């Protein structure tokens, strides 16, 4: 049963691989907007939280 | 002087609020992904260590 | 080399100045880097160069110099 | 049907060019003279039908312009 679940456990691997990527990938960008928003635009006019 | 002011105001408000409408839906869009993948990678990150 | 792919990856997670980041230099009141940014810093920090960290030694890093620390 | 004034120009514009005040403010304006609140008999008509007003002198290449603080103004183009 524990080598039945180690393979499940590399499934969950391999997708956490994917996903790691993908987020660090999205920050990447947004770093470029968080920059530019610095004119105190973002405080509380363009992030609404409702 | 009533007629000019009202007038001003109107303006002033139609544009404010049409354009955070149209800003903040997208940006608040692009957030709401990028916390929802990194969600997602820290639940299997969980996962995987446990 | 290890040394400024550290400041490759830290200057480009969070956005600040290469100048900014010196060795000493604290995410969160230095560079600013709240909980979610410090976060994916760890998280690139892993992607460069391939490896992984413990959540607890991972969560002990938080500057520069304790982030080459673990990372040389 | 035809012989019919809105054919060539819409009725709210004869109206204004029709009216008595309009020659005096149409030479003043042309002058360069400034309109503020205190002459209330040109302000109120410039106020009454200020987008005819508008598209009339835009055929001179020329913008008549409201300022916030209420006073209107006439600025040329370059042509």
């Amino acid at each position: 049963e524990m080598e039945n679940v180690q393979k499940k456990l590399r499934k969950l691997e391999r997708d956490y691989y994917q996903i790691r990527e993908q987020v660090v990938s999205a920050k990447a960008g947004w770093c470029a907007v968080m920059r530019m928003v610095k004119d105190n635009g973002v405080e509380r006019r363009l992030h609404r939280r409702e | 002087a009533i007629r000019v002011t009202q007038s001003d105001r109107d303006l002033f408000k139609h544009l404010i609020t049409e354009a955070t409408s149209y800003v903040s839906a997208d940006y608040m869009r692009h957030a709401n992904e990028r916390r929802t993948h990194l969600d997602e990678a820290l639940a299997l990150r969980g996962e995987l260590f446990g | 080399t290890i040394e400024e792919r550290v400041k490759k990856i830290i200057g480009e997670q969070l956005g600040v100045k290469q100048e900014e980041v010196t060795n000493n230099a604290s995410f969160v009141e230095d560079l600013g880097a709240d909980s979610l940014d410090t976060v994916e810093l760890v998280m690139a920090l892993e992607e460069e160069f391939d490896t992984e960290i413990p959540d607890e030694e991972a969560e002990k890093i938080t500057t520069v110099q304790a982030a080459i620390d673990y990372i040389n | 049907s035809s012989t019919h004034i809105e054919q060539f120009m819409p009725v709210k514009l004869a109206q204004a060019l029709a009216n008595s005040l309009f020659p005096e403010l149409d030479s003043q304006l042309r002058a360069g003279r400034h309109i503020g609140i205190d002459d209330l008999d040109n302000h109120a008509f410039l106020m009454d039908f200020q987008e005819q007003l508008e598209e009339f002198y835009a055929r001179y290449n020329v913008e008549l312009i409201r300022a916030p603080e209420g006073f209107f103004y006439l600025r040329p183009r370059s042509t």
